[PDB]
């Protein structure tokens, strides 16, 4: 079934009504062209970010504006620009349209389609410099945005409205992170609750098309497209496309948050963002810097960062939660770039590649990695089993060093490395695979609470999951007090606790001996 | 006329002044005429920059000794062209489309420009199809993904020349499409080899070879990628078989970008590189893919200046990649061969939803394994292997005899070590490696596992030594 | 998502087809008005249709345009302005030959400035006691030239300017000013002017011979030779004046693009009477009661009297497109089809 | 999942096949609307009825 | 008649043309308009060097997206000023002296330029002297300096704004006195955080809060402290009062300095810094002293890139500073507060 | 390929200085005689190895 009549008569509508007023216009001409960038003589009303019109549907943005010509960025097809070309003025910033038609859509930095699933419905226009929050707009962060990961989820614990910096050299799983990080809020679309679903945004800067194919095929199987929107400027746009993409990302997710509704945007290397930006620059000869950075690239990213925002109950009690992602090289974290985002956002997570290959996954290094929100973005049920925890791995990670000479260590000394020892297996886990945040306090309270101390250590993960598995089939009253209710009452905690003696009783570990204490 | 008139000529890049209205477009290819008669022939020019006041800046493909300036110079109106169709396989190419070997042939076939877009992004789609090549690390540590992007990265002169000739001798020897080889300024003597060895194979007739090597201009070292690139894309789309397109050392094309960059008038980037680096190599890396249906399974190898992985040209490579084998120097130096990186080399497909439990399993101990090796040898380097743990030399004594199974003696390496290739499945390299992790060969000494193949050459070996297994 | 994936492909490929016909649509549409105004008589109707809504067009906040003066930085135009207001003042000194003599004399004192750069250099120091400069220039020409014309070169090296190239620039604009004071005594200034254009359109349209007078090294004799030869290899230039301004601006080109410095002039010689260049285009010419409806609706608009240039080009196919300065209303139907064309869903 | 696969599969190809048959078969039938909708889109642009 | 108008936008950097003899002084303030509806404002420039041909180069302090060539440009005649007076305690400005919670508050205040020159060398005390806040760990084993600088080591979850609140406190009830805070880069979240925990403890009536935030271009981060500085030194000279200026992240001040310094085309110095590095951090620190028995104690949160403490921001504001507090994460996890380090703070 | 010598390796003893490790010839075998590469076959590698 195909409307071939209809599509006589969208076209027949559209050329009955066509019409184009010959208004007076301003134009300049192209004098030079080169490597994306054109010098426009001529456009005096012409302002700065403003969009300009080529010949042939090219669009360029004015960024230099002298008394000579005006240095315009192309977004595009810039094989196509020459000297003489007349460039129009169009008399608008550069826009984007935003609306929940973008949820489940892959778009260009400029609102265009380019998954092919025909066009976007758009509620509105929305500026992509509009100015951030104020300082009197905003509202402590005290809700968690749960990434559905232990190692953050208790440790380096994420609020809604803070920006978290996933921070990693390369095949880390810094895009596995932010990926479960989204798939974990598909429980929280399923409620229906406007207080409680999140919207995702993630932005492709400058990454192979594939590897957004197949981030996108991730977030279906796990029906995670249902409110997630892609903006891809892979790495064959132009330098415009991948410098204004984190700009479009975070134009749509405003119009959203300002609604009222909690937004989380994932900036995918917003380093290739700045080496676009600092093509951009070096090509419009402004004075370089340290590593040839333009010298307002600090500011390229601060602007950015700083509109995610916890906006206030008088502005609606909307939230846009940042996690951008910077590669690091040889873990050289004292870089410009890396500075930068680490001075700007409100925590880091260091992924590390020695941890890596240690089996640790996610590799998060959790001696340095930092949250400056804290338990203030924490259920109580996990901010006190978790707290429980940060000691307990630092005593580790300082015995470690004895391993091989329990013998001459004090008795309290070998249990803090056996727990620690747990503990760390208890931190992994595999990817594409998030827990719901009762789950996670269970696990926690099996680690921190003693009840791992009967299982070896090359079987605590096993039992954990198993464990899980009993009470989402057995004991489904614990996981929803704790859903419910945020905390681990006393007596669930007996509850749980009896739980885990009988599943002991029942357990069989792999070197052939019983569990039970 | 409508011609042209040289007005500057530095080095490679030469400018050009046309009357109003004949200014040639972007990537345009002209003809200047260099008369001198000990260098006399025809430069082709391409259209870089258009410097204004009817002036353009052009790179020149050829050397530009002998040019005069005021010569005429002819538009030839479209971008540089290189002939296509199933009969360019089996000659050997130039970075403009002129046969080698048989001058004149192919100047009657369908010529297609050397620049084109980059498929839509609605024709991608992900490859998870694994590639069984044959080495023991490759098929255990980094599965190549067949009709997937595959690099060789390393240092100058580790491994890349030997591993690409081996993966030519092992993937495209029994292939049922088309190869082709860009030879991206690299050297000449390597161009020759492979072009006879291809010859002594059969496969030259299945393989079309495109060269502009390291004596070229770096217009010449910028655009034979493209060439070659050009007639793969046309024996993707338009004939529609299974591909195979090789590439050595396409870090030379960042490289002659960047020697031509200040020229331009260009500010230098952070390490001499141009501001543009991200940008043209993902111009061009993002032509080279498999749309959906239409496959080619790519394979480049991409050279480290200085042995720095962090150094932009390889940095900004490493995005484009599905799977990559990371050579070391410090591997090449202890005699390991092929020097793959375990620790630093990664594939996609390494997901137990591909490879398999096993093989996944298997991998992830030996890369623990060797991990925690890396971290004990300062100490035994100090203070002595004797000062360590009974686990730690078990796992020591595991780990180099792991490290030194790795290693393989391959087919195109016999004229290094004189020792004929071997070749070894994936489920035997899985089971070994399983073995050696779980210790059923810790009594065979280290030898014995270094520059074989499978278990049956390890057995044979360790009785050459007088041990069993 | 089999489902999902079907629907895609469906109204892909409906959309595909929407849009190749609605390119056949605005193809059929162009032959459709090509045939049309092939109409000699359906031309006029449609640029006198568009020439009611140019009268719906009012206002416009225009603004008076100089010829080189908004060029200048600084320093420099008010050096400029001084000048011009000095040779207003000696407007009415000269006479014919009187002119023409200053108008030959001063250009070649341009090229004496332009053979000594460092004299130029001294002259043209932005000093308060600029005194010894006056001194140097008479020491040039004590006994070589006229007097006026030493008298405005001392007002002038008495100026502070920003650059060389400024002076340089300004003595040749005096210099013009004075030839086109000449022309207008004559009471040729709308002639001229006209003539001027006319000269400039030839030029372009068929830019060899602009570039071949475009040769900065080679000597300028065999220069001015093969261009007034090529003028009056036709007397419909009978105005020699014309060709004493075009023959006396070629002799110091300085690189300038001759198909531009042609206009250049003829933009200066309507901006002595205060008049904005519009540039038109269409595809035939029409009455001189349409040129005076033009004349008036665009005066009306740049509330400034206009002077109109109609380079005529059929492949506009009809309707007008007009070019002030830099801001265009372009109402010629090409264009409008262009537009429905790129504007197609 | 691999028999949703097969099913999936073979349906998508046969509409996709259905639905070229019906492109192909629906092309030119609504061309009769292209010559008055060109002449109307000229009325449009010229501003008279011609 | 006598204003100016813009002829090139770079980004942060505007150059406006004035007439021949309306040129503006150095560090003058100056006014533009944006007038697209959407990001529609009044632009504040500030004068950063002479180009000539009656061209200024100014550096723009907010940003230049919608700024249009020939837009006039009025000189205000004076740097930039900020309120002072008793009213600016308990609400917060920016650098440039708006009034962030209440808009238009202050504006019929006095004035004062940001641009001031530290007492002369007649009237700098000779003899240093103790600063005794009350605290037992600070005044035995890192006693303050009246009228010096003090630098902070303290991270998240140490108390480091519970310190702050506490000397606030210890300086407007032991010694009559005031606070001023500067927040150099600060951000907006914790900004708000700071400023609903100080009127929550009830002493933000005793302080004055300048935020130049992060989403700002370098020239309010490069001038934010100076602005607080002038508030300081008001209530110093004209109350006669002794003041806590508590300068947050002091390496925002140099950082902004040196990207204000690479839009201007400087050519860098060594590392990377400004070549007027030292100049700068003495123009601000330098003001910050003891004079004619009123003084101006600051307590400041530095920063080292890569724990380098010979990198040259650091090493130039180590030159200024009299004391040093660590906050330490394992005094706090043993319940003492303050959670200063006795072995990794120091005096001088 | 590369011969390269060391300092280190000259003040050993070790003369010529070549870093057996890391020198190479990328010719190989082909640029020996049968005997010396019979006889040579793997010797850069076992050195190394050692
Ligand atoms: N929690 C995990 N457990 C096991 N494997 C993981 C985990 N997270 C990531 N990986 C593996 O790491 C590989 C690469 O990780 P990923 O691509 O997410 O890193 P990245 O930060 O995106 O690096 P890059 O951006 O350079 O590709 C993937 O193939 C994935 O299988
Ligand atoms: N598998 C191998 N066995 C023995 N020698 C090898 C092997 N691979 C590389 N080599 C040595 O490395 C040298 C150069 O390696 P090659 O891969 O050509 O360098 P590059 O990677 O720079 O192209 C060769 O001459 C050879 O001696
Ligand atoms: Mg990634
Ligand atoms: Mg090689």
């Amino acid at each position: 079934t195909i409307p071939a009549d209809d599509i006589q008569s969208a076209i027949e509508e559209y050329v009955s009504s066509f019409t184009a007023d010959t208004s007076r216009e301003e134009v300049g001409t192209v004098v030079d062209a080169g490597d994306g960038i054109a010098h426009v003589e001529g456009l005096p009303s012409v302002m700065t970010q403003e969009l300009l019109e080529f010949p042939g549907g090219i669009l360029g943005v004015a960024l230099n504006l002298d008394e000579h010509s005006v240095g315009a960025v192309i977004l595009g097809d810039f094989e196509n620009i020459e000297e003489g070309q007349q460039v129009k003025r169009t008399g608008e910033v550069l826009s984007v349209p935003v609306g929940d038609g973008f949820l489940g859509r892959v778009v260009n930095p400029l609102g265009q389609p380019i998954d092919g699933r025909g066009d976007v419905d758009s509620d509105t226009r929305r500026a992509l410099e509009l100015q951030a929050p104020s300082v009197v707009h905003r509202q402590g962060v005290k809700e968690p945005l749960q990434t559905g990961i232990k190692a953050i989820d208790a440790m380096t614990p994420i609020g809604r409205g803070q920006r978290q910096l996933i921070i990693g050299d390369r095949k880390t799983g810094k895009t596995a992170v932010c990926v479960d990080t989204i798939l974990n809020q598909r429980q929280n679309w399923e409620s229906g609750d406007p207080k409680k679903q999140v919207r995702c945004v993630y932005v492709a800067i400058g990454q192979k098309g594939t590897t957004i194919a197949a981030v996108r095929r991730t977030l279906e199987e796990g029906g995670a497209m249902d409110y997630t929107t892609i903006v891809a400027a892979a790495a064959s746009e132009s330098a415009g496309f991948k410098w204004l993409a984190p700009y479009t990302g975070s134009a749509i997710a405003q119009h959203w948050m300002y609604e009222g509704k909690h937004v989380l945007i994932i900036f995918d290397d917003l380093t290739k963002q700045a080496e676009a930006y600092r093509a951009i620059s070096l090509l419009l000869r402004r004075p370089p810097g340290r590593e040839a950075y333009p010298g307002d690239v600090f500011y390229l990213h601060s602007r950015l960062l700083e509109r995610c925002a916890k906006l206030s109950d008088d502005l609606g009690g909307g939230s846009l939660t940042g996690l951008p992602i910077i590669e690091t090289k040889a873990n050289d974290i004292s870089a410009y770039i890396p500075t930068n985002v680490i001075s700007i956002t409100d925590g880091q997570c260091f992924l590390e590649t020695d941890l890596f290959n240690q089996g640790v996954r996610p590799a998060i290094n959790v001696g340095v990695s930092v949250s400056r929100v804290g338990g203030a973005a924490q259920i109580k049920a996990m901010k006190e089993v978790a707290g429980s925890l940060r000691l307990d791995l630092s005593q580790y990670r300082e015995l470690e060093a004895f391993a091989a000479f329990a013998s001459d260590l004090d008795a309290a000394s070998k249990a803090q490395l056996e727990r620690g020892a747990r503990l760390v297996e208890l931190l992994k886990q595999p990817q594409s695979q998030p827990m719901p945040v009762e789950e996670q306090v269970v696990s926690i309270f099996l680690g921190t609470g003693g009840h791992l101390d009967s299982v070896p250590v090359e079987d605590v993960r096993r039992f954990e999951t198993e464990l899980l598995d009993h009470m989402r089939a057995s004991e489904e009253e614990i996981l929803t007090e704790i859903r419910d209710s945020q905390k681990l009452t006393e007596e669930a905690a007996d509850k749980l606790t009896e739980v885990i003696k009988n599943f002991k009783k029942g357990f069989a570990a792999t070197g052939g001996g019983s569990v039970v204490p | 006329d409508t011609s042209g008139r040289v007005v500057r000529v530095t080095g490679p890049v030469v400018d050009v002044e046309f009357p109003r209205g004949s200014i040639p477009e972007l990537f345009n290819a002209l003809h200047a005429e260099i008369t001198f008669e000990s260098l006399a022939k025809t430069l082709t020019l391409e259209v870089a920059q258009h410097l204004g006041d009817n002036l353009v800046r052009t790179i020149s493909l050829q050397p530009t000794d002998g040019l005069v300036r005021g010569v005429e110079v002819i538009d030839t109106g479209r971008s540089i062209s290189v002939p296509v169709g199933e009969g360019v396989k089996g000659h050997v190419f130039n970075a403009l489309g002129d046969c080698l070997d048989e001058p004149g042939y192919g100047e009657k076939f369908e010529h297609w420009s050397i620049h084109r877009k980059p498929p839509a992004f609605e024709e991608l789609e992900p490859r998870t199809e694994m590639l069984e090549t044959g080495l023991k690390v490759v098929d255990l540590l980094t599965p190549y993904v067949r009709g997937g992007k595959i690099a060789l990265f390393g240092g100058a002169g580790v491994g890349k020349t030997v591993l690409i000739q081996e993966m030519i001798n092992r993937i495209a020897r029994n292939f049922g499409g088309t190869s082709v080889f860009a030879g991206v300024g690299e050297r000449t003597r390597e161009g020759n080899d492979l072009w006879v060895e291809l010859a002594e194979a059969n496969v030259l007739k299945d393989t079309a070879l495109v060269f502009g090597q390291m004596d070229e201009p770096p217009g010449t070292r910028m655009r034979v990628a493209l060439s070659a690139l050009t007639m793969a894309e046309w024996f993707r789309d338009e004939q529609g078989q299974d591909v195979l397109l090789f590439i050595d050392n396409i870090f030379r094309f960042t490289q002659a970008g960047s020697e031509v960059s200040t020229l331009l008038g260009r500010m230098p980037s952070a390490v001499g590189y141009q501001p543009t680096l991200a940008d043209e190599m993902g111009e061009l890396q993002e032509r080279i893919t498999s749309t959906r249906g239409r496959s080619i399974t790519s394979m480049q190898a991409v050279y480290v200046p200085a042995d720095d992985y962090t150094d932009p040209a390889p940095a900004t490579t490493f995005a484009h990649l599905d799977a990559t084998t990371e050579l070391s120097r410090a591997v090449f130096s202890k005699g390991i061969f092929p020097a793959v990186d375990p620790l630093a080399s990664s594939s996609t497909i390494l997901d137990p939803s591909v490879v398999g439990d096993e093989h996944y399993r298997v991998a992830q101990e030996v890369i623990r394994i060797l991990q925690r090796y890396k971290d004990l040898q300062d100490i035994i380097a100090i203070l002595g292997i004797d000062e360590l743990s009974e686990e730690d030399k078990q796992l020591v004594n595991r780990a180099r005899r792991i490290e030194r199974f790795l290693s393989q003696n391959m087919m195109a390496a016999e004229q290094f070590t004189g020792q004929p290739g071997s070749t070894v499945p994936v489920k035997e390299t899985i089971e070994a490696f399983d073995r050696l992790c779980k210790g059923d060969f810790d009594h065979v000494p280290e030898q014995a596992f270094f520059l074989i193949g499978g278990l049956d050459d390890l057995a044979k070996k360790a009785e050459s030594l007088g041990a069993k297994l | 998502q089999g489902a999902r994936q079907v629907d895609l492909i469906r109204a892909q490929l409906t959309r595909q087809l929407r849009l190749e016909l609605g390119h056949e649509s605005v193809r059929q549409a162009r032959e459709l008005v090509r045939n049309h105004v092939a109409d000699q008589a359906q031309q006029s109707a449609t640029v006198d249709r568009f020439l009611d809504q140019l009268d719906a067009m009012a206002p416009a906040t225009a603004d008076v345009d100089y010829p080189l003066l908004a060029k200048m930085r600084s320093a420099s135009r008010r050096a400029l302005t001084s000048l011009v207001d000095w040779f207003g003042t000696m407007a009415q000194d000269l006479d014919h030959q009187g002119l023409t003599t200053l108008a030959g004399e001063l250009v070649s004192v341009a090229r004496l400035l332009d053979r000594e750069a460092v004299v130029t250099r001294y002259l043209t120091v932005p000093a308060e006691d600029a005194t010894p400069r006056i001194r140097l220039i008479e020491r040039l020409v004590s006994g070589k030239v006229g007097a006026p014309t030493l008298e405005v070169l001392r007002t002038a090296v008495s100026k502070r300017w920003s650059a060389n190239s400024d002076l340089i620039d300004a003595i040749e604009h005096v210099s013009r000013q004075a030839l086109l004071e000449l022309a207008e005594r004559a009471g040729q200034v709308d002639e001229v002017e006209d003539q001027l254009f006319r000269f400039s359109r030839i030029l372009d349209v068929q830019p060899r011979l602009a570039i071949l007078l475009g040769d900065c090294a080679v000597p300028a004799e065999g220069r001015v030779r093969l261009l007034r030869k090529v003028l009056e290899r036709a007397d419909s230039t009978v105005n020699p004046v014309v060709v004493a301004l075009l023959s006396h601006t070629v002799e110091l080109l300085r690189g300038q693009a001759v198909e531009e410095a042609v206009l250049f002039l003829a933009e200066v010689a309507v901006a002595r009477r205060g008049e904005i260049v519009a540039q038109v285009g269409a595809a035939a010419e029409l009455s001189d009661a349409q040129r005076t409806r033009l004349t008036e609706v665009l005066s009306r608009i740049y509330g400034h009297p206009v002077t109109v240039q109609l380079h005529i080009d059929a492949a506009l196919l009809g309707g007008l497109s007009i070019a002030v300065g830099d801001e265009v209303i372009d109402g010629t139907l090409s264009s409008r089809l262009a537009a429905a064309e790129a504007r197609l869903p | 999942r691999v028999r949703a696969e097969q099913q999936v599969a073979s349906t998508l190809q046969t509409a996709h096949e259905q639905l070229k048959r019906e492109r192909d078969a629906v092309e030119l039938d609504l061309r009769a609307h292209v010559g008055t909708m060109s002449a109307t889109l000229a009325s449009r642009i010229l501003g008279v009825d011609l």
